[PDB]
């Protein structure tokens, strides 16, 4: 059994992260005080939900997490909420005042004062493991904490922790539930001094999550309660194969040995099916067919693309709930036949599946309807290099006319950080395109 | 059309199927970003304030 | 616990002040002795923003009055929330500064401005986390005006990294006091061009022209202006004083407002304007239609005649939100030439539950437009006229100003203009 | 008020349509760089479909169809119809095609010398054309040489040796046919059609001189001496046309060869329908297109090529331009006896 450990970075990191321990105390059979009936070896065990959660000598099972962010009121709502059992003191770590949406006031400014004690708790946690396997970091794209602070985290991981595995769920900037207009500034500035240190990022773009909602959901006007439950769910089938029994993605190198055959190109492509209702009075259970078939419609990415003009370098079907094998290449072959799904010609044509009879758990009174069975695709696209091409414009728009460029410098960021930025995004899309296009 | 690798166990099972073939920053160098970024921000200040005691 | 500062100076900025306290205590169920009377827990969850807390579950506002007579400030101590501010937070001499810029700011206001600074710090030294400063004051007269930008830029020298923001009254000859307003009002501006982050700027015609021909006033007064400007003042300020992260940060609102340091002077909005018809309903379409309508904006500046670097949109009261965004999106879409598009995005809409007092609901608005241009336009028309026979300038030279200083502000307030005018290209 | 942006400056077809949509007063024109748009009139290379369908409150639409240059190719094609079931390497109305990449650079070089080689021995007519300049030559070694002097990929195709000739003239010509692809993916055909005749008689003796064996416009209005003899411009239109059958061979153009378009027209687009569909797609496509037909001496229907950016017969510009507005924009962005012939699914 080795150990993982999550890291909460910023509002949204520390809000989604609230969902995920939430659905994993429910998945795992542990109430909110901590203590786990189930668990017959008390006070430790080397079980697989062991690599999420330690135990105390009192039977309480603690999330093997860390919450930071610059200002207070994100964690101290975890600090009094429903699961403020779970955690001890030292997990929740806090500043006075935040970023300002400001990379550089997150990564230089702020971050210089702040880096040495979130490592010494990191440490804390670290020192309790056997054999650590790496982190999972969360954390938004355009927040000043969750961009600036989580690209200085990250360089300092791989010093601290160099044969370690890191992976990012990252969001992405979409202004429908935004009020930065510098998000894209922070955006490219934090992939840039994060891609060499990460080796799996998952982007959940805001706009998709919304719009899911909106549609499939019937939720008028969703609000961060909303996105962050649906977002857990995601999070849980990608990281189910590490807290439960399996052989499919049990440590973290597996998720870069399967789903990154190139170490820039890391970012997979990742949809969900099926997201039913719970205020439905009627609902017509999917099949393994229908819901591997909505895999691959653009409705229920998490980044709005077209990977019928993409080409793919891997392919990861994880399954929740009534599903037997049979069934799933059934499904495959009549997918292959009617799909337009091209891969690389220096990659196999292939799918590497992972079932859990375990159904998708969710959270009473949550929006999401119970269904028998689910799946998460992990694909490796090259069509989600929309998503920079749409960043990149955004952030050339404004640059070209140094527009709030002020600020950052003002921060003891240097100018030419941005061109900096900006040329290594763009040798991102020139991979894209060389791997992909004809 | 060809599985390999079926494993099964008590809470699932995981297998492959394969259609067709195929054809850093020490620690040194951090501390100085950072703390020549914090001295642009003294330089910056001390300009500030040179101007507002002028 | 993001506390701010609030600095009232002179006769405009103390009345002005004077009724914004009294609007937002309202808001926040604070009675006239600072006892908490509300039945909503909002109202407590940001109330140490703008106030402090004494014993008995006093709430006392952090605000600081100045001003060079005592007059003013007397009336205050006498008006309606007069018992709620801090006694030891009256700051005022006897002498006046006679409309005259120099006076407040380098001979009568620099004999005060140390006791003054005393009780910043006192307030200062109480913030668990002080976000920055706000200055109500006037810019045609002498102590807001000339005291109140020395008060500025010592508050920068001794909080170099806090938020400095101001809501400054913009003379105008149709309502006018003296003739030296342009004189007063081009070398604040020549301040605040470079020590403030964020400037509301107010033009006391427009707010004339909306009592008048909006409100059907037949003669409006300084305290019928006033009651805009506190609406205003109360609605700019929700972000902050209530629940909420959409430009919940004084310091947030700047990188999301300035895209340039110089360009920070913002045409506020509020709407509905309703003339005693006055209980009807308001759509949420109808909101937004008057937000951006130029009659609603208090700059005197239409924003057709410029483009709107970035706007910042509040609506309080329960409504359709998902309507909100519907008419948000309508309006950009409908007239998107007045946008810069080289800044993505750049409409940013916020919501709060609590309407102001007695209105179901209502829509604040904040534009950083190049239109504003013209409001510097015409300040730098009247001083020239002026300042070419260089008339009455024998008030500042008998304080010790050279007319050099007013060609340095008088040049450094052209080229704010013509920044606008090629942002505006 | 709906908005749109023009960014083809060159596009006589969709410059009409952006001159019909103001004259409506309905619509507005913004800079070609403005992304606040329902409307895109693209470029014709690169166009940015990656940043389409993701601005909050708008319904975007663009003229062009993702994927369809696989059609549009002279070398997708090839490779489209030998690649795809629905078309199959037996696909009757397609010339026996092959793609041939130069030897300075998969290629089907020795897969075409097969069928030549069958084609000299057998006695049968053995002269193919190439293209990607073009070439007609009955000898194999002159087109491979003539592609290898080149730097890009090229196509070599059975050279229809036995073309319908209209009379008089004993002249050549090929049929172009306007097909409009909405966003539900309805295939509309243009009832108008035209025919770009030789002004000059075929002549099987002697492919040198090219002028009465390619019916383009731009080489018979430059190298053609009887440029405007029969018809106006070398441009015959369905009404003429259909008359002629029924004089001289008694029949008419939709039973004769009109049938035959639709079935080709149906065939291609239905096919690649799976991998260009908007259907469930964050933005919309619609595009014209100009498929190119030749009709042999049996009244079979051939096809050439596909046009992703097609012009039209100038006498044709206004009724296409307004049908275009009716049945592709109106159609998802509506106002305050249809042109088309539906050939959908
Ligand atoms: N999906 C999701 N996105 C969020 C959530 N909270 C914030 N965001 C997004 O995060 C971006 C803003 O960054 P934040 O994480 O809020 O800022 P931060 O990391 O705390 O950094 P600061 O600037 O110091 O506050 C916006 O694009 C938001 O839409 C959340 O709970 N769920
Ligand atoms: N297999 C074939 N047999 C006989 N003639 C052929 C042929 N392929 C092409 N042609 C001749 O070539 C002409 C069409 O050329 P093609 O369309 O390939 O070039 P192009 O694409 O630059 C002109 P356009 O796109 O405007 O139709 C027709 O007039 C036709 O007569
Ligand atoms: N809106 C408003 N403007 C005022 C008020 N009092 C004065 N003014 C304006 O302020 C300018 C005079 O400055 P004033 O505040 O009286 O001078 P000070 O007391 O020395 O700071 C003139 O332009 C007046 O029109 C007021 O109560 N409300
Ligand atoms: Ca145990
Ligand atoms: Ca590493
Ligand atoms: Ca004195
Ligand atoms: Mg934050
Ligand atoms: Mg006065
Ligand atoms: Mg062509």
């Amino acid at each position: 059994m080795r150990e993982c450990i999550s890291i909460h970075v910023g509002q949204a990191g520390v809000q989604i992260g609230n969902a995920c321990w939430e659905l994993y105390c429910l998945e795992h059979g542990i109430q909110p005080d901590g203590q786990m009936p189930s668990d017959k070896t008390i006070g430790g065990g080397d079980d697989s939900f062991n690599t999420f959660f330690s135990e105390t000598g009192a039977g309480k099972h603690v999330p093997r997490a860390v919450f930071v962010d610059l200002e207070p009121t994100v964690i101290d709502e975890v600090r009094t909420g429903t699961y403020r059992q779970l955690f001890h003191p030292e997990q929740l770590i806090t500043g006075k005042e935040d970023a300002a949406n400001n990379y550089a006031r997150g990564h230089y400014t702020i971050g210089k004062e702040i880096i040495d004690l979130v490592l010494d708790r990191i440490r804390k946690l670290a020192d309790q493991c056997t054999g650590l396997q790496g982190f999972l970091v969360f954390h938004s794209f355009g927040g000043g904490t969750g961009s600036g602070f989580t690209s200085l985290l990250m360089e300092r991981l791989s010093v601290d922790y160099g044969k370690k595995s890191k992976l990012e769920f990252s969001i992405y900037p979409a202004p429908q539930v935004s009020t930065a207009v510098v998000e894209p500034y922070n955006s490219i500035l934090t992939t840039h001094t994060t891609l060499e240190h990460s080796d799996c990022a998952f982007m959940v773009d805001n706009e998709a999550i919304y719009d899911i909602c909106r549609r499939n959901l019937d939720i008028e006007r969703p609000t961060y309660t909303n996105l962050n439950r649906l977002i857990s769910q995601i999070v849980s089938s990608i990281t189910a194969s590490l807290r439960f029994d399996g052989a499919l993605n049990v440590d973290l190198t597996e998720f870069q040995t399967n789903l990154v055959p190139y170490p820039r190109i890391h970012f997979p492509l990742a949809t969900y099916a099926p997201v039913i209702s719970a205020e439905k009075a009627y609902h017509e259970q999917l099949s393994v067919a229908e819901i591997t078939n909505a895999c691959f419609e653009p409705a229920n990415q998490m980044v709005k693309c077209d990977p019928r003009h993409g080409k793919y370098m891997a392919c990861c079907l994880l399954y929740r709930g009534d599903v037997v094998p049979k069934d799933v290449n059934a499904a495959i072959a009549t997918i292959k036949t009617k799909r337009s799904i091209q891969f690389v010609d220096w990659c196999p044509t292939g799918f590497k599946v992972g079932i859990n009879y375990q159904p998708p758990t969710v959270v009473p009174g949550g929006d999401l309807a119970k269904v028998q069975r689910a799946v998460c695709m992990l694909s490796n696209t090259t069509a989600i290099a929309e998503a920079w091409a749409r960043l990149d414009h955004k952030f050339d728009l404004m640059y070209a006319k140094r527009a709030f460029v002020h600020w950052y410098v003002g921060e003891g960021m240097e100018e030419g950080e941005f061109s900096e930025a900006r040329e290594d995004m763009a040798a991102l899309e020139k991979d894209y395109e060389e791997v992909g296009v004809d | 059309m060809e599985v390999i690798e079926l494993n099964k166990c008590t809470s699932g099972q995981s297998f492959e199927v394969i259609l067709k073939p195929p054809s850093d920053p020490s620690l040194e160098e951090i501390q100085k970003k950072l703390e020549a970024a914090e001295e642009r921000r003294k330089y910056q200040e001390a300009e500030l304030l040179k101007h507002l005691a002028e | 616990m993001r506390e701010i500062v609030h600095i009232q100076a002179g006769q405009c900025g103390n009345q002005i002040g004077a009724k914004f306290w009294e609007v937002i205590s309202d808001e926040h169920g604070i009675d006239p002795t600072g006892s908490y009377h509300g039945d909503s827990d909002l109202q407590l969850e940001r109330i140490n923003v703008y106030y402090n807390e004494a014993t008995g579950n006093k709430y006392v506002p952090r605000a600081i009055l100045v001003d060079l007579e005592p007059g003013t400030m007397d009336s205050v101590r006498s008006g309606p929330f007069g018992q709620i501010f801090r006694p030891d937070n009256f700051v005022f001499g006897q002498s006046g500064a006679g409309n005259n810029w120099a006076k407040g700011h380098y001979t009568e206001g620099a004999e005060l401005v140390d006791s003054v600074l005393d009780v910043v710090r006192k307030e200062s030294e109480s913030c668990d986390c002080l976000q920055g400063f706000q200055l109500t004051h006037s810019l045609g007269g002498g102590t807001g005006s000339g005291m109140g930008t020395l008060l500025i830029s010592k508050i920068r020298e001794e909080y170099p990294d806090r938020i400095m923001n101001t809501f400054s009254v913009m003379p105008s000859p149709k309502v006018s006091d003296t003739v030296v307003e342009p004189y007063n009002a081009t070398l604040s501006v020549h301040q605040l061009v470079e020590n403030t982050d964020e400037t509301y700027c107010i033009d006391n015609e427009a707010l004339y022209d909306i009592c008048f021909r909006t409100l059907k006033l037949t003669t409006p007064t300084y305290g019928d202006l006033n009651h805009l400007v506190s609406a205003t003042m109360s609605g700019v300020t929700t972000c902050l004083r209530f629940p909420g992260q959409l430009n919940a940060d004084l310091r947030k609102l700047a990188v999301n407002m300035v895209p340039f340091p110089r360009l920070h002077f913002f045409m506020p909005g509020f709407a509905p304007l309703t003339s005693r018809q006055q209980y009807r309903a308001l759509t949420v379409p109808e909101l937004t239609q008057q937000m951006f309508d130029s009659k609603n904006m208090m700059a005197a500046c239409d924003p057709r005649h410029g483009r709107y670097l970035t706007v910042a949109a509040i609506f309080r009261g329960r409504m359709s939100m998902k309507e909100v965004d519907e008419q948000m999106l309508n309006v950009q879409n409908k007239n998107s030439s007045y946008f810069v598009e080289w800044i993505p995005n750049n409409v940013k809409t916020a919501v709060c539950d609590i309407p102001p007092r007695g209105l179901k609901m209502s829509a604040t608005f904040i534009g950083n437009s190049t239109a504003i241009q013209e409001l510097f336009k015409r300040i730098s028309e009247q001083f020239t006229a002026m300042f070419r026979r260089k008339a009455f300038l024998h008030w500042y030279t008998g304080e010790g100003m050279d007319e050099m200083e007013f060609t340095e502000a008088e040049s450094n307030m052209n080229d704010l203009v013509s920044e606008y005018q090629q942002y505006q290209d | 008020m709906y908005t749109f942006v023009v960014r083809d400056e060159n596009s006589s077809v969709y410059a009409e349509v952006s001159r019909l949509l103001l004259a409506t007063g309905q619509w507005k024109r913004l800079r070609k760089d403005n992304p606040r748009f329902n409307l895109m009139l693209g470029e014709r290379n690169r166009l940015p479909f990656g940043r389409l369908g993701h601005e909050p409150g708008l319904v975007q639409l663009v003229n062009y169809y993702r994927g369809a240059d696989k059609l549009c190719r002279k070398a997708s094609l090839v490779k489209l119809i030998k690649t795809s079931p629905e078309l199959s390497e037996s696909c009757t109305w397609f010339p026996e095609s092959y793609v041939i990449y130069p030897t300075n650079l998969t290629d089907e070089r020795e897969v075409f010398l097969a069928a030549y080689n069958r084609r000299r021995e057998g006695r049968e007519g053995n002269v193919w054309i190439a293209k990607s300049g073009i070439l007609i030559s009955s000898e194999a070694s002159e087109l491979l040489d003539f592609i290898d002097e080149q730097g890009q990929v090229h196509v070599i195709q059975k050279y229809l040796e036995k073309p319908l000739l209209l009379e008089p003239g004993h002249r050549k010509f090929d049929i172009r046919s306007w097909v409009l692809v909405d966003h539900l993916y309805n295939i509309y055909l243009y009832r108008e059609g035209v025919l770009r005749t030789s002004s000059e008689p075929y002549n099987s003796a002697n492919f040198q001189d090219k002028t009465c064996h390619l019916t383009n416009h731009c080489i018979q209005k430059e190298y053609s001496k009887n440029y405007g003899r029969y018809e106006e411009g070398n441009e015959m239109f369905f009404e003429e046309f259909n008359q002629y059958l029924m004089d001289a061979l008694n029949t008419t153009l939709e039973n004769s060869i009109l049938l035959q378009i639709k079935h080709i027209i149906r065939s291609c687009l239905m096919c690649i329908e799976p991998a260009i569909s908007t259907k469930h797609l964050h933005y919309q496509s619609f595009q014209l297109f100009g498929f190119d037909f030749m009709v042999d001496e049996e009244l079979k229907v051939w096809l050439i090529e596909v046009n992703g950016a097609p012009a039209c017969a100038q006498k044709l510009y206004a009724e296409l331009c307004q049908g275009i507005v009716d049945v592709a924009i109106s159609s998802v962005f509506p106002l305050a006896t249809s042109i088309f012939i539906k050939l959908h699914h």
